[PDB]
DNA sequence: GGAGGCCAAGATCTCAATTTCGTACAAGAAATC
DNA sequence: CCCTTCGGGAGGTGCATCCCGGTCTCGCTTGGCCTCC
RNA sequence: UUAUCGGCGAGACCGGGAUGCACCUCCCGAAGGGUCU
């Protein structure tokens, strides 16, 4: 029934560069698994969420050679927190997560 | 005449150092990268052949054996060709066409030369890098401070008559004035060079002779202090080095090996096992490793390889395996129709 | 020595186990006269003054140092959210205010280091 | 004996030489799957 | 509730190779000669 | 667009040798204490 008129659809894509994005909130991961939580790994999740904010700095999104070399960084030191859940269900989740988030 | 590659692990016992001119900069001593700036250093194969091909050289010497003296008969041209391939006196030419069918000849009487090229005959034995398996497995090590003896222990005082109590404090006024000239023009050179980074490409090389300037002074008033060249409390910048127990994974090949020059070989890499020390620093025992390889063989036209055994060098001893590499070893041993005087 | 290759190399000390390594010493230097009173009585009335003239300055001087690093370390934050190459003016700054700091550490009289630190 | 194919011969000549390098940021809105 | 320390001294030199070895062609016709129809 | 259409092509290992190493103690100063069946 609708029709759609997007104006400015110069600014939509250029912004949809940036929504082609899914944020990995390391506090909503942090936050997600708040009984299943190996407590001590969360400094690691703590140092990586200090990068973060280092290299993307003020930006939504950040090209620069240490974003994705600290992409794969903390999710290799997530992986290691992957060891860490007790909960073999949710360390399966976790695991099935981060996995999902590897390959994509 | 086959293909041995020792694939294999080199094991760190203490920090693992080298010090390569193009690697290093005005920071500091660095390993090489393999790569870019910030890639994952590596060893240089280059140490590693050195250090083989000298354990190698020794090796040759014992084997030879030394008159009653202990001086070896080989000509110090013939130890630089043995262990370096440089001809001092100048008599390898590159591409003489006589030498053609010589080399197979000299290879056959001159097992190391064989195993180690010179300039104008290829090396059989190519020596790789050793790059680590893990990340983060490298760091500074060696930082520290040259410190005055006498104010770390007031013990040694008491060893130094009045002239040379009195020599010590003009050494330590000469210390503590050059200090403030150097550190106030070296303050002054860094802010200078601080500006050159926002420079006129002309004003580059303007900015770059003042950066002399300031380092001639730099260099005369270190030429006028008199009781010391250079100060004796000091800074030591540290170097970069692999992390103690950081796994390198190494592979090396011995393309078409006789039976005796891989025994040359084995018997290079047991004598370096005597003293397991690469790269440098020699001081803070930088260097010592525990190295095992698994040497494979691979006819040509087979699909898969043959693992001959495996070489396994620790601290506690030298371990080989297989009866192929036991046979190598021999034969080298028993072959005595080998000549090293003669290029 | 300088391009005499020393044959001995003394490596370094590397622990068997994990752990073995923790932070010590740590503590606090104190005021003498807070942990013992009976120092009072050895000291003469004139330097009981000059003692507590003392504790005055060094607490006045502690708590204006510390709201000076309180805006110093809200100032590293903004560091810490700033840009490349703004932060040199900032940083031009710091050092300033270290300056500053180190002369209100001069103009203090004898005791221009804390002693309660 | 005629018709295809391979190969050697035929006159001297007309004209000029680079010398690597891009590009250096901000924020619009949000019940996000 | 205190209160986070000053500094000191940042190298000296070496040595930067030798040598190869840089192509055929062909843009057209024509007959002489050598084999096949 | 002063006409019509025309792949330029075929082959080559550039390789051969070298330890970058040699020297440095980073140390010196300190009670964190008092407070409540």
């Amino acid at each position: 029934n609708m029709y759609l008129i997007i104006d400015e659809a110069d600014i939509f894509v250029d912004m949809l560069e940036v929504w082609k994005q899914r944020r990995f909130n390391l506090r909503e991961l942090t936050s997600a698994f708040n009984e299943h939580i190996p407590r001590n790994g969360v400094h690691v999740i703590d140092q990586l969420m200090n990068d973060v904010t280092s290299i993307a700095g003020d930006l939504h999104f950040c090209s620069t050679p240490a974003a994705v070399a600290l992409f794969d960084n903390s999710f290799n030191a997530l992986s290691k927190v992957g060891r860490e859940i007790k909960n073999e269900a949710a360390r399966k989740a976790f695991f099935d997560c981060i996995y999902s988030w590897e390959m994509l | 005449m086959r293909t041995l590659n020792f694939n294999g692990k080199i094991s760190t016992l203490e920090p693992l150092t080298v010090t390569v001119k193009n690697a290093v900069s005005t920071s500091g001593h660095r390993l090489p990268r393999n790569g870019g700036f910030n890639a994952a250093p590596y060893f240089p194969g280059t140490s590693i052949r050195g250090t083989l091909r000298h354990a190698a050289h020794k090796v040759i010497v014992d084997r030879v054996g030394l008159n009653a003296d202990g001086k070896s008969p080989f000509d110090l041209a013939e130890h630089f060709m043995l262990a370096q391939g440089v001809d001092i006196n100048g008599e390898a030419e590159t591409f003489a066409p006589g030498e053609i069918n010589a080399g197979a000849e000299l290879r056959s009487k001159n097992p190391l030369i064989s195993l180690f090229g010179r300039w104008g005959l290829s090396g059989k034995v190519g020596i790789g890098n050793a790059i680590p398996d893990g990340d983060n497995q490298w760091g500074m090590f060696g930082g520290g401070a040259r410190s005055i003896m006498f104010q770390r222990d007031e013990s040694l005082m008491e060893f130094l008559e009045t002239d040379q109590v009195d020599r010590l404090e003009r050494l330590l006024e000469e210390q503590a004035e050059a200090s403030v000239d150097i550190s106030q023009i070296k303050t002054e050179q860094d802010a200078l060079k601080k500006a050159m980074k926002s420079a006129d490409k002309d004003t580059k090389a303007e900015l770059q002779i003042k950066v002399r300037e300031l380092d001639e002074k730099i260099q005369a008033r270190k030429d006028q202090k008199q009781e010391s060249r250079e100060s004796i409390r000091r800074p030591i910048d540290p170097y970069e080095a692999f992390i103690t127990g950081a796994e390198l994974s190494h592979r090396m090949s011995i393309k078409n090996a006789t039976d005796e020059e891989a025994g040359l070989f084995i018997s290079a890499l047991i004598r370096f096992a005597a003293e397991p020390r690469f790269g440098g620093h020699a001081n803070h025992n930088c260097g010592l490793v525990e190295a095992h390889w698994t040497v494979t063989t691979w006819k040509p036209g087979e699909l898969v390889p043959v693992t001959l055994g495996e070489i396994v060098i620790t601290p506690n001893g030298v371990e080989i395996t297989g009866d192929e590499l036991f046979a190598m070893v021999k034969a080298f041993n028993e072959n005595q129709s080998f000549d090293f005087t003669a290029r």
